[PDB]
Parts: structure tokens; C-alpha cells; sequence
């Protein structure tokens, strides 16, 4: 059973700034079949990256996944203040899919 | 019941400058008079006091020993005599008269700025690190930002790490050379305003404050330092 | 291409409460659809799947046994019927179509909290 | 002494719900009950009150007339019947007994969240305009900006002059085309997810709000708006 | 080329209203038809939208369910038929014809103002609380102003803590009681217009949002809140 | 206490409306009510009374013979029955409750406005005339300016001349065109929207007020006037 | 470089460090000091931006010549306030407290209302 | 490439100032060097320029004939001598390159605050008039407040009449008492801090500004003055 | 008391003397001169509190070595604008146009980007 872990739990940074959040799987992620979402409080999970590397439509180029195997990354390139939210990876490689514990952005 | 306040200016570090204050209005010479300054966007401070003579006449430790007060009573005015100048010293100086339980500081004079600096127009090269924390685990990745207010030239920028209660080490210099002896895991990268230093997965060993440093020019300056613990 | 969820609320424990997903814009009888479910101040879990017939539909380990997914196809509504709630039922609930490598959970119900509790 | 609420959850716009409330511990029968509501990240406020046999209920001016409060004795049941349910109404909802000058709402129930939506979104393309108020003087320009959060396809853009108290008037439509009499002084241009309208001289009759529209999809949606003074 | 529109006017919450649009000057039966509201002081915001027999008709996330737009082609005549009307759908309404590439909203109506409501005021208590916002230090002291707009007759004004997630918990009523359990560091005090709480010294779980509540009269209010963190 | 108004919105000239407002809070009966109307922009104007039965009912010679006051006192309800609608009766209409020597009106109706159009979206052409008064001397020229909110299709402007007293006489047609008699002292020119009645040498019969009349759609306009001394 | 000794000056700490309120509002200061203020000589200094301190309150709770009475300080030891009862758009400034009762006079960092 | 400056400070009306700016990293002998200042809360505003050999210096018609600017070209140095110093001349001085078509000011100096006074902070009573302008008609009451920001001692207030061209004229002093010749229409009042002036039927001849003065200490002062037209 | 006054000076107008913008939002900044401004002889300004001013644009167009390209002058004649195309957090600051096509130099009263 596939385990996720991101790091940082928390980054507190400013407009302008970047923030790379990562993402550690505890097996190889068949397909690269890992997802990013981002959720701002009171509303549902919004995505990001699939794929690990394919970003969804109408989402910004300041937001970017890259990595493979077991080692994934998300980079946010110039944070606004809608970016600030917790941000979720996630593997849908097999038959129990499973999240990271989320790192949130402030 | 007033103070006159004069003199003050922009001057090089290391010179001198003599501030005045001007009293009417009450019994200057039993009055006690102090010296307190404001850095610039800071708080209040005091510098220096003197009374009656038979009294001590005291100084803070910023002060004593290149500054002196003085007054000559004959002409009720104050003096601060203003010596060795240095950067630290640059601060709006008020005279201030001293009631004690009568008062405080009741009367104030209005001010003189001194601001004490060789610099020109004149911008020394800003670096902001980000995050300020970085808390972490054995294992897993840390990613330092260093952003510079200008362009570093020949992306001349250092990292260092440095421990508590030792010297800083050097990590990586030219933004992207890693000295010899440091560990293939620490990697800089970037160029012009944007640098970021790279430890691919942390060991116990890599908690440490780290500071960026560019020295393309004649000032060197550092960053304020990322905690990754 | 969205998904209007309704239903959920505050319930005793052991009670029951079915919840709704309508879908519009997208090819609803050829998707799978897919609950998950975020306890308050917690992360994101799955709860379960649905797909096209002849293909199994799943559980987590947490519902298994209480809960049943099902869908109307031409109605274009998914379903989760919940029995024999529990306080650590208690989370907000979300219906998502799974694009798998064409997206993930592309689209996102806005979510409804199930509180269990006396 | 406890109030044990049930019900609540998502609903559509003019649908309805109710909610209940059973109590234990106290003579309910004579107790006044209240219904209290707080929107999500907004305060406590006041819905409904109902007391003793000769029933003076009371509700909020808002919920006059689509919700009715009621209690069942026999069972120790407060009812609060919500029909017309609107985006408004989404809060969480709470039974409290009033104990007056013996202890205000000294006993609440737990909460139970009411949301009224259609929807989850709201993935409609978001206009900002730039800036929110421009003070000029006559013959100066005014430069307006509008970004949008998706390209727009086909500039399908508008801008619309509105005064007070009159209609909307369309000035440019598909970005840069001048509807029919409009003077030249009016001007957009822009493409993908930037637009802007320039103003080239002001008159005294130009002086008024300015709203961008985009109708490249059916999700119409306009900025909030420049107010030119 | 022109939109006579009529109905409108003052309705009670949960009401129901229609909207009528009679065109003349173009080819109404072939024509795409909005309509387009506005709040008063806000901006533009689309409502629904109706075309020729064959094509779908689109409602705003916020009136489906609730609003039906239709037209009768044989009078040249566009309708909305509101039902369960709320205060939010307060605004001026407009009809407008859409000519997509060929001038957007090109023609429209001169707008009629609905107004949903039950009253007039208004003439509640208004209290306000200050500050809005109080960061400080477990073992500090906060003082809690709340203000009334009249006199709280018999000091009926209670103190709620609320934390995140959890039901409001009574602190202080008749402005100085201690309810029971309440802690000794809490403390109400203050008459007519002008109350305080305070929390002599500060524990980590007394970091929560606190509201007053007055309760002298038939239409109880809340104050807004102070956050202390 | 108080009152809650309904009715309103946009209508028809000469079309029919009746207002309502529903009493609480006091002995409605007894009360004397009346109704306050308030044009755009312009001041309080009272409308009609209505007291006991034993009383007659008053109306403004605006409204009387157009528009019925009555009460039904079983339903606490005041009624305005409006016929025979003008544009002159657009306004936001009030209920009220007179107190005489114990309140004058102390409660009000929130109001509703009521707007008597038949117009579309797009306003009339607006005339301009500047200035409003010209003071000269025989001999002296006089220079007269028309400016139109929109360009007069076919330069369809007229010029007129009015003595106390007596009817417009034409001066000037087509903007330049001098009527038949008119002596060719009277000179017009300009044209789209930019016009100007001139006249050369002012003799003591041309002291009048002069119109400007534009007449190139369905709805003809005039400017304000301008009055040569 | 230092003069003094192991002792340690009296050090002030106000709070909360910014007050965001409106006219009419009251304004309440904390000062709190790490050892207690001899006599209670403490004192309240306002400050507006580019002007030298004016003192309102000294020895606690003494009101200086020509500050309105809605100025008004308490407290003794280590726990000072000020009160600014009713606010006017003149009392937006930073505020500072300031402890007289030894040799080595200090100040608080300062409350700013806005 | 840099300019340093030196000098400045606090100094009395009337005093004496130089300003210096020291040159480095290019031709300091072929540059045009410039002195410009900002006075606090204030735009740029140029003061004096010097270039070569022909010394051709140019001033502001501020300083022409209190400043003079200068440069000794052996020591890289460019100077400024402010003589006759006014409150006026309070700012921040910046000596600056002037590069022209190449650059502009393109090299600037940090800056030196000058601030020119004699110790004024305010103890004096500030006086506010309102309203600042009155329309009335003959016939009409004309009432005129003055307010003191601390007491006025014995009631020393008085009101002056100033026509335009004309010295003011007494009409009210010791706050309430009538000066000889004035008609019985005027009259004042008041105690304190609140004080009135009160026309009781304007004359034509009453039109004019009036002020208020208080005489109650050592620093006069009066108020900005109400005009009655 | 005056030496001559006055005058020729040419007299720059700048618009609006506030915006409020957020990061990332387009800043649009108007000179308009009294005369002509003759070689279009004019330059822009940035301030920053308690700072030198810092060169932008000279020339009217002429971006200065070291400014970023999202900083654009334009204009001529009489009517002159500063454009900054997406503006960051260290972009809010006060900005002076600045003619000198005569003997008398003068600035405009700023624009204030807040």
C-alpha cells in the first residue's frame, strides 16, 4: 500500500516568492500516475498536475510537477495570494489510491 | 517653558559633530537635561544625562567614551558633543528635560537628524532569503531561495552553512561550484536575481542557519539566513 | 461538465443518510465515479469507486460492509448510501469523476459534511 | 441539560428543510427557544423565537414569511421549517434555550450546516478590471485595464458606459470595435487575457463607471467595474 | 430599435414577480434575449439567457431552480418569472438583446427595480465590538470593548468564546455574571452603552473569537466579534 | 411599529397601480395615514390623507381625481390606488403614519419607487443651450450655442424666439436656413453636434428668450433656453 | 562591550504591537515590565510621525498639563495600562511607555494605533 | 560612480547652512552638476545648476539671491551656500549629475535634511471657523462658530469684519461685548472652547470674510476666517 | 518679495495622484506639459520613503541600464505616460516626471502607486 509523504507540513512565504513542495512515494508510482490538487478553506479540491508533469486546463504555467519513481515535486513559480492554500499529491497507480497529508501554504 | 535644538547633518563615519539645545523658561541650571535618541523606524533611547554639580554625569554603553555632554549654565544651553562617529549612531537625537516624579520627560526639544554615512546614491545589493524556517526530516529535500535587488554579476554568490557556536563552511561559490570536500547532495543553481540552493536529501548533520553571499561588487553583503531544523 | 451534489447533514449514530451527485456535460454512463471524504482539519480519502458494468466496484477497508455505491445511468446520478454511522463517519463528502491518465479526479462535487454525533 | 440537534446538509436554491432539535434535562415546555445562525467566516445571528402556549413567535426580517418555527411539547421537539432556501441562507444553524436575565443562550445545540448551492462552481472566466477608481480631470486620459483569469477566444470582449441611474451603453464590442455613435475618443485593444480601454480625452460627459464583458462562452460574466470621477 | 420593459417594484421575501420586455424595430422571434441584473452599488451580473426553438436556455447557478425565463414570439414579448425571492435578488433588472460578434448587448431595456424585503430597519441595537483583532501573548491581558448604538436596558448583554468548528459557550451575562464553570480570569463589566470583557491573564486555550449579544428587546443582535490570537 | 410597503415598479402612462402598507405594532384604526412621494432628485411632497370615518380624505391637486386612498382596518392595511399614471407621477412613494402634535410622521414606509415610462433603454436627444442669459446693448452681437447629447441626423435644428407674452416665432430651420421675414441680422450655422444662432447687430426688439429644437426622430426635444438682456 | 554587570535593565514590553480601530473607540494599551517600577515612575509618551514625543501620563497615572481627559493610565509594579477612552482622529500616533525609577532609563518598543 | 554628500542639519531663521557633494568614478570637471530639494510630504523641485569653465550658474526664483552654488573642480567637489534661511526652505537636498540628453539626473546623492526653525511645536490655541463659506440672502441670519482647541482663558475672543482691500474691523471682543459703532445685528457668545457670532438680519454691507481671535495668552492666533456671500 | 516671477516654466500635470492596484495589474501613469517639451527631453522617476530618487526613463523612452523591462516611457510633445506592465511589490512607490528641454527644470507633483 502506497504511502505518500510531502514536506513541508508548512512553508510560509510572500507574493512574489516560489514554493517547491515535494512529494515521496514509499513504492515506485507505476505511469507516473500522480496528481496534484490545491484546496482553499470551505471549498473543494481543485487540480493542478496529472500525470506528474501534465498540468490541467486553465491552470496557470506559474504552477509546474516534474519527478518519476518514487521522488515528485511541485514548484509554484511566483506565489499570489490566491496560490496560499494546502496542497494535496496523490497516486492513482493501483487499485488503493491514496494522498499525501498535504502541505499548506501561508 | 522651551527647548531650541541645533545642529546635527549628514557626516562621514568616523567624524565628529556637536549638537545644542537652547532653554527658556525655567531654572535651567538646577534642571536635569538628557540626550535621547530614535533610529531611524525604531524606538526611543536614551543616551545621556547630567545635572547639579556634585552629581554623576552617566552615558549608555552605545555612547560612553566618544560622546560628551556638557552645558554651560551661563547661557542655559545643553550640549552633546558627538565624536568617532559610526553608522550604528544614525538617529534623530532630542534634548529632553528630566522632572523625575514631577514630570518625566515633560519638555522635548523637536529634533535633529544625524545620519552618519560615506555611501552614495546609493543602493548596496539587498538579499532576501525565503523561507525564513524550514522544518524537516532526515531524508527528505531542502530548497532555499536567495533573490537579490540587483543583478549579481558573474553570478559571483556563495552559500555557507554554519552550525551553533562554529564558523561558517562554505558550500557552494559561482551560484552553482560545490567546494571541495562538500557532499554531491548540496547543488546551487540560478543566475541575475534568482538563486536557490538544493540539499537533496537531508541528513541529521544538515540542520544548520544558512546565508547566501554575493561579492560581485566592492560591498559585500548577506543574506539574513534560512533555519532548516 | 459538473457535478451537483446534495443530500448529507447531522445524523445519530447508526442512523442513515443517502447521498446524491447529478451530472451534466460529460458521457455519465461510460465514467467512473468516485466518493471521497475529508474529516474536519484532516487530509483527503478515498471512500469508493464505481465504473462501467462488468468491472468491480470498491471499498476502503473504513465502509466496507455499511456503505453502497450505486448510479442511475439514466438519470445521470451517482449514489452513496450510508448505514450504520459512526463518529468517525463524521467528514465532508465528495463525488469526483476519475479520468485516471486523462486526469485524475478531473472535476470535484462541491462536497456536503456528514456530522454523526448525539 | 442538552439540545440534540439533527438535520441540515446541502440543498439546491428554492428547495427546503428542515431542521430539529430535542431536548433533555430541563421543564422545555417552558423555556423559550431560539434558532441562531453563522455563515460561514461570518458572525452570530439571530433567526426565530418561540416561547410558551399563547405562541408570540418572532423571526429575523429576512426569513419573514419562508421559515416557520414551531415546537412539539408532547415529543420536547423544536422545529424550524426552511423553505425559499437561497445562496444567502448557507450558514451553520444552531437551537439555543434563552434563559434571559438567568443566562442568555446557556445551552446550544452542536450546529448543523445548511448549504444552498446549485452548483460547485463558479469555473466561469473572471474578470478584473484596473483600477477601481480613477479621479481625472477633463482632457486628460483615462486608461482602463481589463484581465481576464482564461483567454479569451474570439475577443469576445465588451465595454459599457453606465451613469447613474441610467442603462448600460455599449462603447466597444469584439475589443476594439466602436459601436455605432460612439465618438473616437473611445478605444479598446487587447487580446488573449489582457484588454483595455483608453478614453483619449476626457469630456465632462465621459465621466462615469466602466465595465468590461466577455461572452466567449455561455457563462456570461463582466467586471466589477471602473468608476472614472 | 427598441426594449420597452415593465413590472418590478416591492415584494416580501419568498414572493413572486414578472418581468415583462416588449421589442420592437428588429426581428424579435429570430433574436437571442438576456436578462442582466444589478444590485444597487454593485456591478453587472447575468441572470438567464433565451434563444431560437432548438436551443438551450441558461440560468446563473444562483436562480436555478427559482427563475424562468420565456418568451412569446407572436407579441414580441420577453418574460421572467421570479419565484422565492430573497433579499439577495434586489437589483435592477434589465432586458438586453445579444448580438454575440456583431455588438454583444447592443440593445437595452431601461431596467426596473425589485426590491425584496419585509421591513424598513433597521432601528436594531447595533453593537459594535473592539478591536476586530487582537494578536497577544498567553499570560497578557485582553480588554474587549462592545458598544451600543442605544441603552441596553437592565444590562441584559451576554460574552460567548467560540473556537473553530465548535458551538459558542456562555462566558458572562447580565454584563458581569460568571456563568458556571467559567473561569475567575474572565470578567464582564459596564452599563448603558458601554461593556468590556476581560481576561486578566491569558491561557493558550483562551485563544478563540468572542462575541456580545444584547437581549433587552424583541430583535436580539450580536456583535461582530474580536479575535483574539 | 411599523409599516411594510409593497407595489411599485415600471408601467405604462396612463396604466394603473395599487400600493399597499401593512401596519404593526400600534392601534392602526385611530392613526391618520398618509402618503409622501419623492421625484428623483427633488424634494418631499405630500400625496393624499386618510383618517377616521368620520373625517373626509385629502389629496395634492397632482394626484386628485387620479388616485383613491382607502384603509381596511380589519387588516391593518393602507392602500393607494394610482389611475390614469403620468410621467409626472414617477417617484418613490412613502406610507406613513401621522402623529400631528404627538410624532408628525414618526414611521415610514421603507418605500417603493414607481417609474411611468414607455421609453426604451437609449435616452432622448438632449439640447444644451449656453449660456442661460447673455446681458448686451443695442448694436452689440449676441452669439448663441446648441449642444446636443447625440449628432442630429440631417442638421434638423431649429432656432425660435419668444417675447413675454407671446408664441414662438421661427427664426432659423435646417440650422442655417433663415425663415421667411426674418431679418438676415438672425444667422445660424453648425451642424452633427455643434450649433449656433448669431446675431449680428442686436436692435431693442431682439431681446427674447431664444430656443434651440431639434426634429430629426419621433421624439422632439428643446433646449432650455437662452435669455438676451 | 559592556560597562554594566550580570544586572539587567528593566525591560518594557507593550502590547499588543498594533491597535487597528475607528473614531470613538476605545483604545487600551498594555506596558509590562520584567521587574517591578519603583514609586510607579512610569510614563506614556505619544508620537505622530516626524514630531518629537509629547508626554501624557506620568507616575502611572498622572495626567499631564493640557492632555484631554480622555487619556487616563493605571496600574503599579509591573502591570501598566493606558487608556484611551473615546478615540479622535488626532490620537492616531505610536504610543510608548517609559520607566524612570533607576539609573538606566528604558523604553517600551512602542504600540502603534491606526 | 557615486556622490557624496555632507552637511546640513537643524538651524534658526535666519542662519546660514553649506552643503557639499564629493564626486567620484567620473569627469567630475565636465559634468553639469545640480542641487535639487523635497520638502517633507512634498514633489522634486530643482534649486541651482553649474557647469564648466564660463561659469553660467542658474538659479530658482526661490533661492536667487540667497543661495549661491559652486564647485572646486581640484577637489572633485560641488558646494551649496544657503543663506537667509526660511521654514520654506525645510527639506531634503539632493546634489545630482545632470547628464542631459544622456541620462538626465541619472546620478544622485543620498540627500540631507535642512530643517530651518526656532523651535516650533505648538503650544499655541488653534481656532477653526466653520462653516468655511456661507451663501445667505438679506434678511437671513448669518451663524458663525469658533472653536478653540484648549480653553481661552477670561473669554479673550474677539471677531473681526474684513471687506475685500480693506483693514479688518472689530465687532465683538472679551467674547460677548459689542464694539463701539457696531449695529445691535451682531452679537457673540460662547465660554471656553465654543464660541459663536451671530448676524441677525444680513445687510448687503454684512457680506464679507470674519474671524475669529483669541487673545488669551502670549501666542495670538485667529481663526482661518468664514465668508458670507 | 519676488525675483522676477513668473513665468515661462513649463508645467507638468501628472494623473491621476493615486493608484490602487494590486501585483500583477497594469500601472498607467500620465505627464501632460504646459508647452512643448522640446527633443522630448523627459524623464521618470521612482521614490521610494525615505530613499533618493532613482532614474526609470529618459528621452521619454529610453529605459535606464538596469531597469526592468516591464518599466515602458512613451509619448511626446505634450502628452508623455509611464507603463508598468505588471506590477510587483517593490513597483509601489511614488513616481516624478521630469522635464529638461529649458533652463528651468521642472518636475511634476507625482503619482502615488500604492
Amino acid at each position: 500500500d502506497i504511502v505518500l509523504t510531502q514536506s513541508p507540513a508548512t512553508l510560509s512565504l510572500s507574493p512574489g516568492e516560489r514554493a517547491t513542495l515535494s512529494c515521496r512515494a514509499s513504492q515506485s508510482v507505476s505511469s507516473n500516475y500522480l496528481a496534484w490538487y490545491q484546496q482553499k478553506p470551505g471549498q473543494a479540491p481543485r487540480l493542478l498536475i496529472y500525470d506528474s508533469s501534465s498540468r490541467a486546463t486553465g491552470v496557470p504555467a506559474r504552477f509546474s510537477g516534474s519527478g518519476s519513481g518514487t521522488d515528485f515535486t511541485l514548484t509554484i513559480s511566483s506565489l499570489e495570494p490566491e496560490d496560499f492554500a494546502v496542497y494535496y499529491c496523490h497516486q492513482y497507480s493501483d487499485i488503493s489510491p491514496t494522498f499525501g497529508q498535504g502541505t499548506k501554504v501561508e | 517653558v522651551q527647548l531650541v535644538e541645533s545642529g546635527g547633518g549628514l557626516v562621514q563615519p568616523g567624524g565628529s559633530l556637536r549638537l545644542s539645545c537652547a532653554a527658556s523658561g525655567f531654572t535651567f541650571r538646577n534642571s536635569a537635561m538628557h540626550w535621547v535618541r530614535q533610529a531611524p523606524g525604531k524606538g526611543l533611547e536614551w543616551v545621556s544625562s547630567i545635572w547639579y554639580s556634585g552629581s554623576n554625569t552617566y552615558y549608555a554603553d552605545s555612547v560612553k567614551g566618544r560622546f560628551t555632554i556638557s552645558r554651560d549654565n551661563s547661557k542655559n544651553t545643553l550640549y552633546l558633543q558627538m565624536n568617532s562617529l559610526t553608522a550604528e549612531d544614525t538617529a534623530v537625537y532630542y534634548c529632553a528635560r528630566f522632572a523625575g516624579g514631577w514630570g518625566a520627560y515633560d519638555v522635548w526639544g523637536q529634533g535633529t537628524l544625524v545620519t552618519v554615512s560615506s555611501g552614495g546614491g546609493g543602493s548596496d545589493i539587498v538579499l532576501t532569503q525565503s523561507p525564513a524556517t524550514l522544518s524537516l526530516s532526515p531524508g527528505e529535500r531542502a530548497t532555499l531561495s536567495c533573490r537579490a535587488s540587483q543583478s549579481v554579476s558573474s553570478n559571483y554568490l556563495a552559500w555557507y552553512q554554519q552550525k551553533p557556536g562554529q564558523a561558517p563552511r562554505l558550500l557552494i561559490y559561482d551560484s552553482s561550484s560545490r567546494a571541495t570536500g562538500v557532499p554531491a547532495r548540496f547543488s546551487g543553481s540560478g543566475s541575475g536575481t534568482d538563486f536557490t540552493l538544493t540539499i537533496s536529501s537531508l541528513e541529521p548533520e544538515d540542520f544548520a542557519v544558512y546565508y547566501c553571499h554575493q561579492y560581485s561588487d566592492i560591498s559585500p553583503t548577506f543574506g539574513q539566513g534560512t533555519k532548516v531544523e | 461538465v459538473q457535478l451537483v451534489e446534495s443530500g448529507g447533514g447531522l445524523v445519530q449514530p447508526g442512523g442513515s443518510l443517502r447521498l446524491s451527485c447529478a451530472a451534466s456535460g460529460f458521457t455519465f454512463r461510460n465514467s467512473a465515479m468516485h466518493w471521497v471524504r475529508q474529516a474536519p482539519g484532516k487530509g483527503l480519502e478515498w471512500v469508493s469507486s464505481i465504473w462501467y458494468s462488468g468491472s468491480n466496484t470498491y471499498y476502503a477497508d473504513s465502509v466496507k460492509g455499511r456503505f453502497t455505491i450505486s448510479r442511475d445511468n439514466s438519470k445521470n446520478t451517482l449514489y452513496l448510501q450510508m448505514n450504520s454511522l459512526t463518529a468517525e463517519d463524521t467528514a465532508v463528502y465528495y463525488c469526483a469523476r476519475f479520468a485516471g491518465g486523462w486526469g485524475a479526479y478531473d472535476v470535484w462535487g462541491q462536497g456536503t459534511l456528514v456530522t454523526v454525533s448525539s
